């Protein structure tokens, strides 16, 4: 009932961000869900005296189909103060990634029930606009915590720290954590009990106040991780040889033993690129160091909570998609490879939309935060269909590589 | 009395730390002042102002100007200091509707509502900044102060908050009428619906019935204006519409303004006329903050502007939007990085038409090209109609699956069909993805002295054949790339090319058709002629075969 005080950096306004092209189908969407949200106070109409705003749209999450509107709050929230609330910012559970299982659910609507600073409710301000612009679109702004908003799990934190206690102490080994609207619920324990932990977690959560419905399973114990690996051939042509010297002088940036001079004297000569090239005892001793060098870890490699994290991905062909995640370069503290038949054979953006919020999941998880992404392809290309495959709560960052880079076949 | 419901007023601030405005009032003369008092006392008559206080500290210089020696004075409020000085607002006046957007209306009134701009209120808190003075005779008694009760025009809010106003008092009207389309434009509302002129009628004056309620009236309004309607530089008919008529000046000395202002022209008209060029005629135009150059045309550009004015010969309309209709969306390649497009629902029925520029940039594809203008397409379409158009593209289907599989970005065109009109977009080369058997090899290199500028470029192969070339003014990145391409000139018709170049690989992965630089084009036009071409990269300076830096060393 009571409201926790909010406000902007020093020195910041609020957003001004462009509403985009919304379709027909959306944009209907979005008028009966604001038309239902207004019936119960959750946002109000605004008049011109409030020039900012957030741009908005629509999705369908997980397996329903029933469309969910969805703020897209990133300039409010690198514009809205660091919140450090009485948790002195829970330190990120690094156990929850180690656990077997884990369920995320959409705990968003829990917020609905917290009122927002006064003051602050011009800053959430939105518009539902209208095809060709006929009419002056809808404009809103929220009377409680918005969803997507970063102040609110944080602001919502004290709430929901007291509804999980019966829980937390019921089941001491689950690890919960929390992130925006998602809550992430991780144990040892087999679907069986894990998914009525969960239903019993819902229950729960539907009687302590508050589609909770869904369900989204992760298995973190047997993540995709990767190490660098070499050919293994009883005959290797000149152009086999050139392209192992090309990927261990790649690696060597990364793993400082490599030695590529026994293998490239090999390459004394101009020959023939299908020419087979018997390996000499120094060339193959030298591959097999360097084969055991690659199984070691890289060195040196720890994480900063004060740096962002970087994810890179590239498009391998048939379905197949490799990233990393770093901070530094060569520094990798996640690499993987994706492919699989989720309604994208024949859509290159919707795979690569699909890998963009696995990759973001798959973070959450480890560091409790979002990569910065660098993603193959143009950005008139990604910015016009996106939001037609996007089905998180949440949205990262993104810029865009224009060069094709040559380390893409090094990993994979 | 007929109680009326009062306007809500906006609650306005000045920016933050900022205060209102302290304007010195200039020096005005005898008959303008007995003008302004005239004004101002038949303006504070009817509420729009109010005498006030020596305590109000503010001011805005007030001005007479005569409306071209009419029978008249105008009083001209000078808001300028107060603008500067007044919050942001929402301009919900922003991206106007499109024309082919519209729907038809065989029934379209126009109704006055001049007198309503001022059944505006202005926030109380608020007017104190709107102080304005009228001097007095002579200076020898103190000048009239007044302020506004009323949005004062010249003031940055009055246009949204007039807006936001209207549209809130006609929101329970037209939400209870969906079958009538309302519209503000200036001082008037145009009411247009698709019913017997009968019916509608009746629900215009409903409408007004409607307003009457917030004491609004209208002059009993069949407008002064008529079908068609000069709207926005477009003309709107009843069944169609098109751009205010276009003419083409005729010139033998054009300047940079005049050439950048046939600009303007030909893209306005490019929404409506077909096949449009400005390629040519914008490319004399990079370079220009002075506007009187008297610029000459290349021959280029000569023979686009008469393939202009040709087009805008005969008038072409666009017709309006049908929803029950499909949405198609037809591509053509123009050369030289244009593109024209044409959106219809029934062939030879355009609702509008539009064309694309290739982004600037050294290297380039037209299936790029091809893909981004179906992107722009595609969110102007979204923006006007709300939804995606079917796609018609003189590319085949297959030509797209070869391009996309094997591109190296993600890439995608929504729903599409090849439609067989020259020119063909195509690929003009494919390389290999493994080594050619049988194919000589080639080991290429190049180098150049950075201060000298001297360098050499060449390649050695496993049959013996040597080529050593020296340059001239070259650049170590120019001598990489002679070397590809002396390579592809000595080679038969299938042909392995290793190079140590990241720089070389890093465009001919890009997969251009067409190049800024003359060097870039001939190894392009080199590779259209081969059959095979197997592309290989090799670290630098790693004693790797044939990699002979040494032979350019020098
Ligand atoms: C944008 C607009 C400008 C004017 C006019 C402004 C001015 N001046 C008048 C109206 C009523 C509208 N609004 C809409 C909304 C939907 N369909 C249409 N179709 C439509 C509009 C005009 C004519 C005509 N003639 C025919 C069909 N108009």
């Amino acid at each position: 009932i009571e409201t926790v005080p909010v406000k902007l950096k020093p020195g910041m306004d609020g957003p001004k961000v462009k509403q985009w092209p919304l379709t027909e189908e959306k944009i209907k969407a979005l008028v009966e869900i604001c038309t239902e949200m207004e019936k119960e106070g959750k946002i109000s109409k605004i008049g011109p005296e409030n020039p900012y705003n957030t741009p908005v749209f629509a999705i369908k999450k997980k397996d329903s189909t029933k469309w969910r509107k969805l703020v897209d709050f990133r300039e409010l929230n690198k514009r809205t103060q660091d919140f450090w609330e009485v948790q002195l910012g829970i330190p990120h559970p690094a156990g929850l990634k180690k656990k077997k299982s884990v369920t995320v659910l959409d705990v968003g609507d829990a917020y609905f029930s917290v009122p927002l600073d006064e003051d602050f409710r011009k800053y959430t301000a939105f518009t539902i606009p209208s095809i060709n612009n006929e009419t002056p679109g809808i404009r809103y702004q929220y009377n409680v915590l918005p969803q997507g908003w970063k102040g609110s799990p944080a602001i919502f934190q004290s709430s929901m720290t007291k509804i999980l206690e019966p829980f937390k102490k019921q089941n001491p080994d689950i690890v919960i954590y929390q992130y925006m609207d998602d809550l992430y619920v991780g144990s040892d324990l087999e679907i069986g009990q894990h998914r009525t932990k969960i239903e019993e977690l819902r229950q729960h959560l539907l009687r302590w106040g508050l589609f909770l419905w869904m369900g989204y399973e992760l298995h973190p114990d047997k993540w995709t991780v990767q190490p660098i690996v070499l050919p293994e051939k009883d005959s290797w042509t000149v152009n086999d040889i050139q392209k192992l010297v090309g990927k261990l002088n790649w690696a060597s940036q990364i793993y400082p033993g490599i030695k590529v001079r026994q293998l490239s004297k090999l390459l004394r000569g101009t020959k023939a690129l299908t020419e087979v090239i018997p390996l000499t005892e120094e060339a193959e001793l030298e591959l097999a160091e360097n084969r055991e060098i690659l199984k070691e870890p890289v060195h040196g490699v720890y994480y900063d909570p004060s740096k962002d994290l970087i994810a890179e991905i590239q498009k391998q062909g048939q379905g197949q998609w490799t990233y990393q995640i770093y901070q530094e370069p060569f520094k990798n503290l996640k690499t993987g490879k994706y492919a699989r038949m989720r309604g994208a054979h024949t859509n290159d953006v919707k795979q690569l939309t699909e890998a963009v919020q696995k990759i973001t999941t798959e973070s959450i998880v480890i560091w409790g935060k979002t990569p910065k992404f660098k993603l193959p392809i143009q950005k008139e290309t990604w910015e016009t269909w996106w939001t037609e495959y996007w089905q998180a709560t949440w949205i990262p960052e993104w810029e865009f590589v224009n060069t094709p880079p040559l380390v893409k076949l090094w990993y994979q | 009395m007929v109680p009326i419901s009062p306007i809500e007023t906006v609650p306005v601030k000045l920016k933050p730390g900022m205060d209102g405005p302290k304007v010195k009032q200039w020096p005005l003369t005898e008959e303008k002042i007995k003008a302004l008092v005239e004004i101002c006392t038949e303006m504070e008559k009817e509420g729009k102002i109010s005498k006030i206080g020596p305590e109000n500290p503010y001011n805005t210089p007030v001005f007479a100007i005569k409306k071209k020696d009419s029978t008249k004075w105008r009083k001209l409020v000078d808001f300028r200091e107060l603008n500067k000085r007044t919050q942001d607002f929402w301009e919900v006046q922003l991206g106007i509707p499109h024309p082919a957007g519209l729907k038809k209306n065989k029934s379209v009134t126009v109704l006055d509502v001049g007198d309503a701009y001022f059944s505006v209120p202005l926030d109380e808190d608020f007017r104190k900044y709107t102080a304005f003075t009228i001097p007095s005779i002579n200076n020898e008694t103190p000048g009239i102060r007044y302020q506004y009760n009323v949005l004062p025009q010249g003031w940055k809010g009055s246009p949204a908050i007039f807006q936001s106003s209207m549209t809130k008092i006609l929101e329970p009207f037209a939400a209870q009428n969906p079958d009538i389309v309302i519209c503000q434009y200036m001082d008037d509302l145009y009411v247009g619906s698709d019913l017997e002129i009968g019916q509608h009628r009746t629900k215009i004056e409903e409408l007004r019935q409607h307003l009457l309620r917030w004491g609004l009236t209208t002059p009993d309004k069949k407008h002064q204006k008529e079908p068609p309607f000069l709207w926005m530089g477009y003309e709107l008919h009843p069944d169609k519409w098109t751009v205010q008529p276009i003419v083409l000046p005729e010139k033998d000395s054009w300047t940079v303004n005049d050439i950048q202002k046939l600009v303007g022209k030909l893209n306005w008209a490019s929404q409506i006329y077909p096949g449009i060029k400005v390629r040519q005629l914008s490319k004399l135009l990079r370079g220009t903050k002075a506007l009187t150059e008297v610029i000459p045309l290349t021959e280029e550009a000569e023979l686009e502007l008469a393939e202009n004015r040709e087009i805008l010969k005969e008038p072409v309309h666009g017709v309006y939007y049908d929803p029950s209709k499909d949405l198609i969306a037809e591509i053509q390649k123009q050369g030289q990085g244009q593109w024209t497009y044409q959106i219809y629902q029934e062939p030879f029925k355009n609702l509008k038409t539009g064309k694309y520029a290739r982004m600037r940039g050294a290297h380039t594809n037209d299936v790029k090209q091809l893909t981004e203008a179906v992107q722009k397409i595609t969110t102007e379409s979204i923006v006007i109609w709300g939804k995606t158009p079917k796609f018609k593209l003189p590319i085949q289907k297959e030509t797209w699956e070869t391009w996309w599989t094997e591109y190296w970005q993600a890439t995608w065109i929504p729903e599409w069909e090849f439609v067989n009109t020259p020119p063909l977009v195509k690929l003009w080369y494919q390389l290999e993805k493994e080594p050619i058997v049988g194919a000589e090899t080639f080991y290429v290199d190049g180098a150049a002295n950075r201060e000298t500028k001297l360098g050499k470029a060449g390649y050695v192969t496993n049959k013996g054949r040597q080529k050593v070339v020296p340059l001239t003014n070259t650049t170590n990145q120019k001598t990489e790339l002679q070397a590809i391409y002396l390579a592809l000139q000595d080679s038969g018709l299938e042909v392995n090319i290793v190079t140590d170049s990241q720089y070389a690989l890093g465009i001919i992965q890009a997969q251009p058709d067409k190049s800024e630089s003359e060097l870039v084009n001939q190894i392009i036009e080199q590779l259209i002629k081969k059959e095979k071409v197997y592309l290989a990269w090799v670290p630098a300076h790693k004693g790797i075969g044939g990699n002979e830096q040494v032979d350019k060393l020098v």
